[PDB]
């Protein structure tokens, strides 16, 4: 399976 | 960190005033006519604005965490959402946006904070409810929080995210979003959530129109020429493809949306992410279906997959080879 990790706001 | 401490105390004081009002003004029960606290009366938006701005710096996040900043900000978001519901009031919308942005920053790479936030069941329900806000800017922010919480979710967090109905809410959100920026954040959140378990995969597939929509994302041409929508839409499709594979109705939706043809184009993309997603999707779709196997053969899939089996990338090498062997086990008569 795939995913895209975390993100910072904005 | 006296200034930060002061802002957090301001927020906590406001929450207490709200909780006290809530307690004295229960639904259907005897109440006086004293009005609900309004966040504007307590300069809440500027307080959350400063905290949000500080949260971009890891040293400030360290300080914020020592002071329990995540819990205070989450409590504030939850109480405003409970008190005022899906308001279009500008002040309330911006304060929710700022709170959500801070929560996104505080959960970035932070195992402990993700777990704490998921443990706040009332706040999780409030987050999910915000996906129906008429503000797409707020939707974007909320989807980023859920995206973070869905990444490397522990057992409790996975359960919580599912129990608050985040999967159906985000997929339903996606069908309606008009801004690309909002769509990007929502699909990214779904991408992470779709990996958790079969039930999340089923919930995505069960939303009327969702599969046709996701196939649509595979050829979406960005207003900013980026590939983010194709990557995330294709990522969701890859993750749910194991369930699609065993459902003839769902395979038919993919067929009428020219999905296999599109996936074969993706095999020749220059984007590692896109190729990796397409290999995983075809791995699943190439299994146990003579119709789609023959279609793949006729479209030249075998040649394309043979060009990928020697990839240095594990997912591409694994997926291309698995799809290839599925096809080689089921050669149509004319290819004997």
């Amino acid at each position: 399976l795939t995913g895209c990790g975390d993100i910072i706001a904005e | 960190h006296h200034h930060m401490l002061h802002l957090l105390e301001q927020i906590r004081a406001y929450c207490e005033t709200c909780w006290e009002w809530q307690e004295a003004h229960e639904p259907g029960m005897d109440q006086d006519k004293n009005p609900m606290p309004a966040p504007v009366e307590h300069q809440i938006c500027p307080a959350v604005c400063v905290l949000m701005k500080l949260s971009f710096d890891e040293e400030h996040r360290h300080a914020m965490n020592e002071l329990g900043g995540l819990q205070a900000i989450a409590e504030l978001l939850q109480v405003d959402c409970e008190m005022y519901g899906l308001t279009n009031d500008h002040y309330s919308i911006t304060l929710r946006r700022y709170a959500g942005m801070a929560l996104t920053n505080l959960t970035f790479g932070d195992v402990a904070n993700k777990a704490t936030l998921c443990s706040m069941k009332g706040c999780m329900r409030a987050l999910v409810a915000q996906l129906k806000s008429e503000s797409e800017d707020l939707q974007q922010v909320i989807a980023s929080v859920l995206r973070n919480l869905s990444w490397r979710a522990d057992v409790n967090s996975k359960k919580t995210l599912r129990e608050v109905g985040s999967v159906k809410a985000l997929m339903e959100c996606a069908l309606e979003v008009k801004k690309e920026s909002t769509l990007k954040s929502v699909l990214s959140a779904l991408w992470n959530l779709s990996a958790h378990c079969t039930e999340n995969k089923a919930d995505i597939c069960a939303v009327d129109g969702a599969l046709a929509f996701l196939v649509g994302t595979l050829t979406y041409r960005s207003q900013t020429n980026t590939l983010a929508i194709i990557e995330s839409g294709g990522g969701i499709l890859r993750n749910v493809s194991s369930l699609i594979a065993t459902n003839e109705d769902h395979r038919q939706i993919l067929r009428e949306n020219n999905c296999l043809q599109t996936l074969l184009q993706h095999l020749k993309s220059h984007s590692l992410t896109i190729v990796s997603n397409a290999c995983g999707t075809l791995w699943n779709l190439s299994a146990r279906n003579p119709k789609d196997q023959e279609a793949l053969w006729d479209m030249g899939a075998v040649s394309m997959l043979k060009n990928l089996i020697h990839s240095k990338h594990k997912m591409i090498a694994m997926g291309s080879a698995a799809a290839l062997r599925n096809l080689m086990a089921n050669r149509p008569a004319k290819y004997k």
